[PDB]
């Protein structure tokens, strides 16, 4: 819902 | 001596993700923010919800304070960054400059300005005043994952997926110093120790480390924990021994002995990653926020 909720490549 | 942190209480009431979770500098509240597109507020000593703020387009990944506890300013992936007043919940200003997603913020000592870092890959510095963005720094070749004002607020600590810690004069916006050691796995989380003196950096390789600023070394290395995937912010407990605190991708909150760099204490409880962990300005408390399969917010005390 949020980017730091995500991850990231 | 080791510390004993019991779990208290449990904070239900996002419907997503929680992102983050700070005390007040007063002590009196704890703010947390999440994917859900709200910043909620608790008392601090007894966990009780006390309201909800809104005003987001979309999932809020960081929230900070300002010195005197009134003002909150959060991060977006609606690519804005909004000033609040606490008491009354107003949106003051809304922050719009980035070109990507607001990913992390604070305010500086005197609350004067904030500084946040964007999947943009780059750093603003605004008037917390006027809402105007003073500054605009390119920063980083990768999404700026968390952004720190140091003591006197002369200078800004900021760090990206690309591998860099990178440390920068408020004033002028030069790029004073460049910190990354033997390896270059993204630095996920940032932020100068309350003396100013070290910065404490997280990289996704399962890695905290204390770094002596003004010698660009790296003095301490805290281990043991799991992180390779997400930010998970970190902390530097002093009410009571002097530990640092953070999450882990194992559902545990760890505390390690800043000085031996020992694990002291693991806490359990949480059903997802801690992506967050904040600890009380007086009172031996650690706050714990988890992500998706979790969605609570805990309250830890401990006698020392």
């Amino acid at each position: 819902g949020s980017a730091r909720a995500e991850v990231h490549l | 001596v080791k510390p004993n942190y019991a779990l208290k209480f449990t904070l239900a009431g996002h419907t997503k993700a929680v992102s983050s979770v700070k005390f007040s500098p007063n002590g009196e509240w704890l703010a947390s923010s999440s994917a859900d597109k709200l910043i909620k507020i608790w008392g601090a000593y007894d966990g009780k919800f006390e309201k909800t703020i809104s005003g987001h387009k979309l999932g809020i990944s960081d929230v900070a304070w300002s010195s005197d506890s009134n003002l909150l300013v959060s991060a977006s992936d609606d690519k804005t960054l909004k000033i609040w007043d606490v008491s009354s919940g107003k949106c003051l200003k809304t922050l719009k400059g980035h070109s990507n997603y607001v990913f992390c913020c604070n305010f500086n000592p005197q609350s004067n300005l904030i500084v946040s870092g964007s999947f943009d890959e780059s750093v603003r510095i605004w008037d917390v005043k006027t809402g105007k963005c003073l500054k605009t720094l390119p920063a980083h070749s990768d999404p700026v994952s968390a952004v720190h004002f140091n003591r006197d607020g002369s200078l800004i600590v900021s760090s990206s997926y690309d591998g860099l810690c990178r440390i920068w004069d408020t004033a002028s916006g030069q790029c004073l110093k460049t910190l990354i050691d033997d390896d270059n796995p993204p630095v996920s989380f940032v932020k100068f120790s309350p003396n100013g003196k070290y910065i404490l950096a997280a990289t996704l390789d399962n890695t905290l480390k204390l770094w002596d600023y003004s010698k660009g070394k790296c003095l301490k290395t805290y281990t043991g924990h799991k992180n390779e995937k997400y930010c998970i912010f970190a902390n530097f407990s002093v009410t009571g021994g002097k530990w640092i605190v953070s999450g882990s991708e194992d559902n545990l909150v760890y505390i390690w002995n800043l000085q031996t760099k020992e694990i002291v204490q693991k806490l359990q409880g949480h059903t997802d990653v801690v992506i967050s962990t904040a600890c009380h300005p007086t009172e031996n408390i650690i706050a714990s926020a988890a992500l998706e399969n979790d969605k609570t917010i805990k309250l830890w005390k401990s006698d020392c």
